[PDB]
């Protein structure tokens, strides 16, 4: 799913 | 509260297309608080997530198999799936699934349901259902009030057996062990259970042996002998 | 990706002893961070999420998580035999999500002698030509053993395999089977069997004979 750390 | 449930272990060849379906029940699958995965464990290893999938169809795979990895999701009848292209040796191991849910403030992501696990094993040979052998108490497995029974699990492939005795009432006291592989390239394991001796003339042991690779239960009524 | 590491890779503690076990980000995590135990043939199971936080079905004042950043510790506080299993830790700020390597949490215990059994093949297994004599150890402690078969008193080799279960989780004891196989022929053309297993100073060997 998305992640907040690494959102490319 | 939800439940996954995995299709079951089996064989899978080298190059060929692992393919893996969870039914998700105790909740819908089209829920926006949710996605849901695959991840695996390859015997005696840690932990690798594989990919997830969102109830409308985005999906997020793991680089290190993002070529070979395709996930999918049928919210109709409430199932997510998993296929592996063009497997091998490295893909064996238990396959879970599991729902994805999140912590907020932020997207602190968990897998708080999973499934049972599905072993996956890539071979080219093929399937052997097992032969089922009593081991059966006596005077001779007799500690004092206490006797041990069991049955041996003998040639089969590939991975896993499960064994129950008296369809899973009966738990405390067995021991299922590991299985070990023969040098025919078979597996055999055993499972004892530890009994009252005085209990022998009245009750009733049956060891259930299933083995779902094969799609064979082999249930074995152990007597002393 | 976000490498996580565990130490120790395993312990051993007793009954009641306080135990934390640690996980590193080679990355700052923030609190995105969950602990799984996964007990043995049992999928993990959540226990601790967003760093600190507990699942809501975990028994208070058992478990408990600190860290932010890089470093995090789970703690077990009043060890039981039921926490046998390996912990592992996962980080969800960088895709893809990864795992630590685990740790595994054994129990110490007292020692105990193994109750020992052994079975001759059944009369079913030898209408098929091959024979398989089993000896079962259960419930001993600790784990290290030898076990060897003696065939008419003559010491047996390569032709035996044996298993181990992990450790109880209600007794933390382990229990092993052995397994001799034969020919029906070989098994025909001899008299006692024996199964000896030896820890320490004491050796215990159970037979029968294949007449009675
Ligand atoms: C935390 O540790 C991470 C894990 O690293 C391991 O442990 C650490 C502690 C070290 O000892 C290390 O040796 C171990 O690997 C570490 O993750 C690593 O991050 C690096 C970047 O520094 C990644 O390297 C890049 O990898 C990609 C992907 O390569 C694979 O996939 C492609 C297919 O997509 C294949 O074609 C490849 O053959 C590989 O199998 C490369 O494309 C990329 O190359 C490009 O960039 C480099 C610069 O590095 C250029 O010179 C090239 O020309 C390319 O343009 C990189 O090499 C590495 O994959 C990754 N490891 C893992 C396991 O994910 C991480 O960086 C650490 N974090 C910190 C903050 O230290």
């Amino acid at each position: 799913q998305p992640a907040d750390g690494n959102p490319d | 509260q939800l439940q996954l449930q995995e299709s079951g272990p089996g064989l899978v060849k080298p190059a060929e297309t692992l393919s893996l379906t969870c039914t998700v029940s105790g909740g819908s699958i089209s829920s926006s608080s949710y996605y849901w995965g695959w991840i695996r464990q390859p015997p005696g290893k840690g932990l690798e997530w594989i990919g997830s999938i969102y109830y409308t169809g985005s999906t997020y795979y793991n680089p290190s198999l993002k070529s070979r990895v395709t996930i999918s999701v049928d919210t109709s009848k409430n199932q997510f799936s998993l296929k592996l292209r063009s497997v091998t040796a490295a893909d064996t191991a238990v396959y879970y699934c599991a729902s994805i849910g999140w912590a907020v403030p932020g997207k602190r992501y968990y897998f708080d349901y999973w499934g049972q696990g599905t072993l996956v094993t890539v071979s080219s040979a093929s399937t052997k259902g097992p032969s089922v052998f009593p081991l059966a108490p006596s005077s001779k497995s007799t500690s004092g009030g206490t006797a041990a029974l069991g049955c041996l699990v003998k040639d089969y492939f590939p991975e896993p057996v499960t064994v129950s005795w008296n369809s899973g009432a009966l738990t405390s006291g067995v021991h299922t062990f590991p299985a070990v592989l023969q040098s025919s390239g078979l597996y055999s394991l055993s499972s004892v259970v530890t009994v009252p001796s005085s209990s022998l003339g009245t009750q009733t042991y049956i060891c259930n042996v299933n083995h779902k690779p094969s799609n064979t239960k082999v249930d074995k009524k152990v007597e002393p002998k | 990706d976000i490498q996580m590491t565990q130490s120790p890779s395993s312990l051993s503690a007793s009954v009641g002893d306080r135990v934390t076990i640690t996980c590193r980000a080679n990355h700052s995590i923030s609190s995105y961070l969950n602990w799984y135990q996964q007990k043995p043939g049992k999928a993990p199971k959540l226990l601790i999420y967003a760093a600190s936080s507990l699942q809501s079905g975990v028994p208070s004042f058992r478990f408990s998580g600190s860290g932010s950043g890089t470093d995090f510790t789970l703690t077990i506080s009043s060890l039981q035999p039921e926490d046998f299993a390996t912990y592992y830790c996962q980080q969800s700020y960088y895709t893809p999500w990864t795992f630590g390597p685990g740790t595994k949490v054994d129990i110490k215990r007292t020692v105990a002698a193994p109750s020992v059994f052994i079975f001759p093949p059944s009369d079913e297994q030898l209408k098929s030509g091959t024979a398989s004599v089993v000896c079962l150890l259960n419930n001993f402690y600790p784990r290290e053993a030898k076990v060897q078969w003696k065939v008419d008193n003559a010491l047996q080799s390569g032709n035996s395999q044996e298993s181990v279960t992990e450790q109880d989780s209600k007794d933390s004891t382990y229990s092993l089977s052995s397994t001799l196989t034969l020919s029906k022929a070989d098994y025909e053309k001899h008299k006692v069997y024996a199964c000896e297993v030896t820890q320490g100073t004491t050796s215990v060997t159970k037979s029968f004979n294949r007449g009675e």
